[PDB]
RNA sequence: UGCGAAAGCAGUUGAAGACAAGUGGCUUGUCGUUCGUUAAUGGCCU
């Protein structure tokens, strides 16, 4: 994963999520590591609200 | 009258120290407030009175300090916003020129107590 | 005339006076009964809005 | 007069809606 | 001179709280928006507005009620192939069914038990539940035709008043009561247990006060009942087994109204703590586990929410909500938390309550059953008429020269001579029993003596007698929404009038020959009409915010380039222009206004080039100047060649949900 | 001492301004009417000083509008005038027995 | 106020006895502590009356720019004879 | 930021690059970019 901002691994250690910064903004990708059970990714603008884009950077 | 003469002189371009002198000539409290109420902008009256009260923080004339306290009462929504490059060090050196009186008001009140004690026991022991 | 204007207004407006043992009610008009729905029962409307403005919800 | 000057200086140290009907104008 | 502007805030015409929202057609996501969809808004002073959500919510008609009249619930009924029918309860023992043409009650069915607290309509809309104060649930047979209502069956009684009703289907009827319980009756005819209450459920009571179940809906995709009560808790109950699945502790005070979408993936809910909560079940795991989650929560209203409803179609998916603060709020259904919202103005005066006369510089204004008159000078209230022989008011007009006022409601009208006696007026009734018997919508004063009267039963008299008026082709939308072919507007000065009905028909009339010469020539609902004596023109503006003008004895070249050279303010306008007049100093410039702006278009110039009902659904068929610095706007007019009259509005306890303090 | 300790807890803890934000004429008169009594005591007068200073900092327009707290500010002015005469004459007694050491 | 008239006279008259006493501050500690806590806060209420008096004469001079206007500004009215000519049922009556 | 005492005394506030919006440029604003300078109604357990 060629640019990582933030990362976390599940409690069983069976999958891990992280952030990307791949362009307009960052992105979020989850991947199972002990199997190719699941690996998905999406830009986090689809997570974020429509209110947050006209608000402060903390939002 | 002479307040209008001082107003016209201080409003034209020049003669600011002589303008404060002409303001000190008639020197009414009501006209002192009126000369602040009339004008719409100042030609750094705060700057020249800042340097005057900095060079004399101990003068017996109440004229320029009365003018400064009424200027700060009536126009301080705009003195903090007219200019902030030389005015910053202006208020800085004015504030440091004036803090010493706050430092030495207790010793002057102490000496006033001293002298009242001395003069009252001297009035007391007056040899019948 | 200031202390009885509402008295003479209501005593000329209202109907169904007494006559001894009896009471002579006016029947209403098809005009009003077909132009408007009847008035709200102020008992139940006061019950509902007094509930929604009870003291236990601190309005302000 | 020294305590008066000192009191005034120390004062300087510590010193450092709609009506119901208007009438206005707009562009022709 | 330059324009001197009288920004008046004297008129305190205030509407009342929205108590019931309803949509005429049900949702049907995968089909187009029908051309007959109307939202109905019953207020708390007793008037029922009917809005059309096409192109940013214009208001078609208003049905006013009078003194001490309110309206608590209202339901639509449209059997497929027959006209829309609108029933409504007030605070009384009757149901009131209204005919949409006249704007009057056509039926006051006294329900045979107690004071009605709630009303609901059967699915397939042949029966009507009224839930009453003495614990009764009364069924009213609706399917006999529009107007005729029969009593059917009083369901099995109880002690406490039933405050909300819902139907499962044609079969069962659910009712939340004021003892904290939720009963389930069977209204299935020809069963053994018809009318008896099958189940009773009890919500988690408040510790220190009584609990009332305020809102009950049925959710048909699952098999649940959603219920909001006065603790703020929202509970979901399995219908079979009649028992709770899950309870959420959502609001801080009562939950007055809650609703759902078509496929029951969302439940929206609101009450006196003025937040709207959204409970979602959209995940495949949520649908296969029957587990709602408390998804989101929005704070949009100012005081309360007393009514909430939802519409969802192919080009329309919005929930509509209103409360104690008098404004309406539109949000998106499937995009509630994410998307945007629109808070409507508290009044958009499609029917005016204020007009001025240039002589004596005076202005009349009528709220409910009183008129008031003041003059400019400052300003001075010269006279008023709190006529209490009246019960309801409607439109009003003054004579030019300011002599005679005429007030007029749909039951009668009355004409008053006025004489300025100095710092006061003297007002005297002048009797005319033809006026005292006629129904009036609009009176518009041909002369100082002659007026033209539009009756609520589509008659156009000329008094102080009869205009021939041709008939309109009755299509499916005209038989569905039964007021589309009714005269909305008429404007007149100097013996030449023009009327306007909302099918897109605007017909001139010479007052001499009293012949039509129709110029229908339109596509949708007509917002306003004004006649220009210069150019010999009529000026119509429709709901799409386009300005057409036509000549008299079709549209001019100024219209032909103006309509598609129209400014960006008009192209992004949200509030429809409800009033047009012409300038007084120039006979050719015209000056118009909506509820949040004031514009003026120039008669000759042309400028160069380079949350709605948005589908392919049809309409109801099958120097330039712009300002908005007087935006809470009620009425504007002119007095003389340089001054302007801008009369507007200006402003109650609410549930304190405090902003963060620092 | 209980009014003093809740004033001091709001002063140390958060914000005088937060505690004073949504006020108007009718809801400030308790504070200033207590500040009249608290300006006399030594133990309260620092807290009374900064609370009165903050409330005239952020309610200088209500000073103009309402006349029925103008008079409360004037009474507070004469109170601080009496107290400043007392705090000056105490310094004079302090000097006049500093002379006698 | 009233009692320190007594304490200034005790120092003036007995100015020899309590200068010949060996521990003045230790013997009349309570006077020293009382006057120290009375005169210690003098800069604070100096700043308080400066800030208070500034706003006080600020609104005083702004309201003295228009102090005569509120003496005849109230021209308010009530439900006048328009109400009598308004009551249409009472206009059919009287 | 430095020296200081708790007062105060001296110093300020550049550049690059990328992106976003508005009208390939131009303007404005940002930066989980670099170099230099001593410098979202969202509150506390039983």
């Amino acid at each position: 994963w060629h640019n990582v901002i933030l990362s976390n691994i599940s409690s069983n250690g069976k999958l891990l999520a992280h952030m990307c910064k791949d362009v307009e903004h960052k992105s979020i990708s989850v991947v199972s590591l002990f199997d190719d059970s699941v690996n998905l990714s999406f830009p986090l603008g689809s997570i974020l609200s429509s209110q947050t884009q006209s608000l402060s950077y903390n939002t | 009258n002479i307040l209008s003469s001082h107003l016209e002189a201080n409003s034209t371009e020049i003669l600011d120290d002589l303008m404060s002198g002409s303001w000190t000539e008639p020197e009414i409290k009501k006209f002192i407030l009126t000369k602040i109420n009339t004008v719409d902008h100042l030609s750094k009256i705060f700057l020249t009175i800042s340097k005057s009260i900095t060079q004399n923080p101990w003068n017996e004339e109440n004229l320029l300090p009365l003018w400064l306290k009424w200027l700060l009462t009536l126009k301080s929504g705009e003195l903090n916003s007219i200019k902030d490059k030389h005015t910053k060090k202006n208020c800085k050196h004015l504030k440091s020129a004036l803090r010493s009186s706050e430092e030495i008001l207790p010793v002057l009140l102490g000496i006033q107590g001293r002298l009242e004690m001395l003069r009252r026991q001297a009035k007391l022991r007056e040899d019948l | 005339i200031k202390t009885k204007k509402r008295k003479t207004l209501k005593n000329l407006r209202k109907d169904s006076v007494k006559r001894g043992k009896f009471r002579v009610q006016l029947l209403s008009t098809t005009q009003d009964s077909k132009t408007l729905p009847p008035k709200k029962e102020s008992s139940i409307i006061r019950s509902k809005d007094r509930w929604l403005n009870r003291k236990a919800l601190n309005k302000g | 007069k020294q305590v008066e000057i000192a009191e005034r200086n120390t004062e300087l140290w510590n010193l450092i809606a709609l009506p119901t009907y208007t009438m206005e104008y707009l562009d022709i | 001179e330059r324009m001197i502007v009288h920004r008046c805030r004297f008129v305190d015409f205030t509407p009342a709280t929205i108590t019931s929202l309803a949509f005429s057609h049900k949702s049907n996501i995968n089909k187009l928006t029908p051309s007959d969809l109307r939202l109905a808004i019953g207020r708390s002073n007793g008037n029922i507005e009917i809005w059309n959500p096409r192109n940013n919510w214009f208001q078609e008609m208003v049905i006013e009620g009078g003194k001490d009249r309110s309206i608590e619930g209202l339901c639509w009924s449209n059997v497929n192939g027959e006209s829309l029918r609108l029933f409504s309860i007030g605070g009384s023992t009757v149901v009131t069914e209204w005919d949409l043409a006249t704007g009057l009650p056509l039926r006051n069915y006294d329900c045979n038990s107690g004071v009605i607290w709630s009303i609901s309509i059967n699915d397939s809309q042949d029966k009507l539940s009224v839930g009453c104060d003495n614990g009764t649930v009364v069924l009213i047979d609706i399917s006999g035709g529009p107007g005729v209502l029969e009593h059917d069956t009083i369901l099995m009684r109880q002690e406490a008043r039933v405050l909300t009703l819902a139907w499962k289907k044609d079969d069962f009827v659910i009712g939340g009561c004021s003892d904290g319980r939720i009963r389930i009756w069977s209204a299935q005819k020809n069963d053994e247990n018809m009318g008896r209450l099958l189940h009773t459920m009890k919500v988690d009571k408040a510790k220190k006060e009584s609990t009332l179940v305020w809102s009950v809906i049925y959710l048909p995709r699952t098999d649940q009942i959603a219920s909001g009560d006065s603790t703020g808790s929202i509970k979901f109950w399995d219908f079979q087994f009649a028992t709770l699945n899950q309870s959420f502790k959502a609001h801080d005070a009562d939950v007055l109204c809650l609703t759902t979408d078509t496929d029951n993936n969302y439940v929206f809910s609101a009450g006196v703590d003025r937040k709207i909560f959204q409970f979602s079940q959209n995940t495949n795991k949520s649908q296969k586990n029957n587990r709602w989650v408390n998804s989101s929560n929005r704070l949009l209203h100012g005081n309360d929410i007393r009514a909430i409803c939802a519409y969802q179609s192919k080009g329309a998916d919005f929930l509509v909500s209103g409360g104690v603060e008098k404004t309406l709020v539109i949000n998106s259904l499937t995009s509630f938390s994410n998307g945007n919202y629109r808070k409507m103005p508290t009044v958009e005066p499609y029917s005016k309550n204020v007009l001025v006369n240039k002589e004596q510089r005076l202005v009349v204004s009528w709220s409910e059953s009183t008129v008031k008159i003041w003059t400019m000078g400052n300003y001075k209230l010269v006279c008023k008429l709190t006529l209490k022989d009246d019960q309801n008011i409607s439109t009003c007009s003054l004579s030019p020269d300011g002599q005679v006022l005429v007030v007029g409601r749909p039951s009668t009208t009355k004409v008053f001579h006025l004489q300025p006696v100095g710092n006061k007026l003297k007002v005297t009734k002048l009797d005319n029993d033809l006026l005292l018997r006629t129904s009036t919508k609009l009176v518009k004063f041909i002369d100082n003596s002659k007026i033209v009267i539009c009756s609520c039963e589509d008659d156009v008299f000329i008094v102080d007698q009869e205009v021939e008026l041709l008939e309109v082709t009755s299509t499916k939308s005209s038989i569905k929404v039964p007021y589309i072919n009714r005269i909305n507007h008429l404007e007149v000065d100097q013996n030449i009038a023009v009327i306007s009905r909302g099918c897109g028909v605007v017909d001139i009339l010479d007052l001499k020959a009293r012949i039509s010469k129709p110029l229908a020539r339109l596509n949708n609902f007509i917002t306003a009409v004004h006649i220009n004596t210069s150019r010999k023109s009529v000026v119509v503006i429709t709901a799409d915010n386009k300005i057409y003008e036509f000549n008299m004895n079709v549209l001019t070249q100024w219209s032909k380039n103006n309509t598609d050279n129209l400014p960006k303010e008009w192209k992004t306008l949200k509030e429809n222009c409800v009033g047009i007049f012409s300038d007084i100093e120039n006979s050719s410039r015209l000056w118009f206004w909506g509820a949040t702006w004031i514009s003026r278009i120039d008669f000759d110039v042309d400028f160069p080039i380079n949350l709605t009902i948005t589908d392919e659904s049809n309409f109801m068929n099958d120097h330039f100047f712009f300002t908005d610095k007087y935006k809470p706007l009620l009425f504007v007019d002119l007095i003389s060649s340089n001054e302007l009259a801008i009369i507007e509005r200006n402003p109650q306890k609410a549930f304190i949900q405090p902003k963060l303090v620092f | 001492e209980l009014t003093l300790t809740v004033l001091q807890e709001l002063r140390k803890r958060g914000k005088v301004r937060v505690a004073l934000y949504g006020r108007d004429e009718s809801t400030l008169e308790p504070l200033l009417n207590w500040c009249l009594k608290g300006i006399e005591d030594v133990r309260s007068a620092s807290i009374v000083a900064d609370w009165v200073a903050v409330v005239l900092e952020l309610y200088g327009n209500t000073l103009e509008s309402s006349p029925v707290l103008q008079e409360l500010m004037i009474d507070l002015k004469t109170k601080v005038r009496h107290e400043i005469h007392k705090s000056k004459e105490a310094q004079r007694i302090e000097g006049m027995l500093q002379l006698l050491t | 106020g009233p009692l320190n008239v007594w304490v200034k006279w005790c120092l003036i008259i007995h100015g020899g006895y309590l200068v010949s006493i060996p521990n003045l501050m230790s013997t009349l500690s309570s006077l020293h502590s009382t006057l120290k806590r009375r005169s210690d806060l003098l800069p604070r209420l100096l700043a308080l009356d400066a800030r208070l008096d500034c706003t006080i004469n600020k609104f005083k001079t702004l309201n003295y720019e228009a102090g005569d206007i509120h003496s005849s500004e109230p021209v308010v009215e009530e439900d006048e004879d328009d109400v009598e000519y308004n009551e249409e049922l009472d206009d059919a009556g009287l």
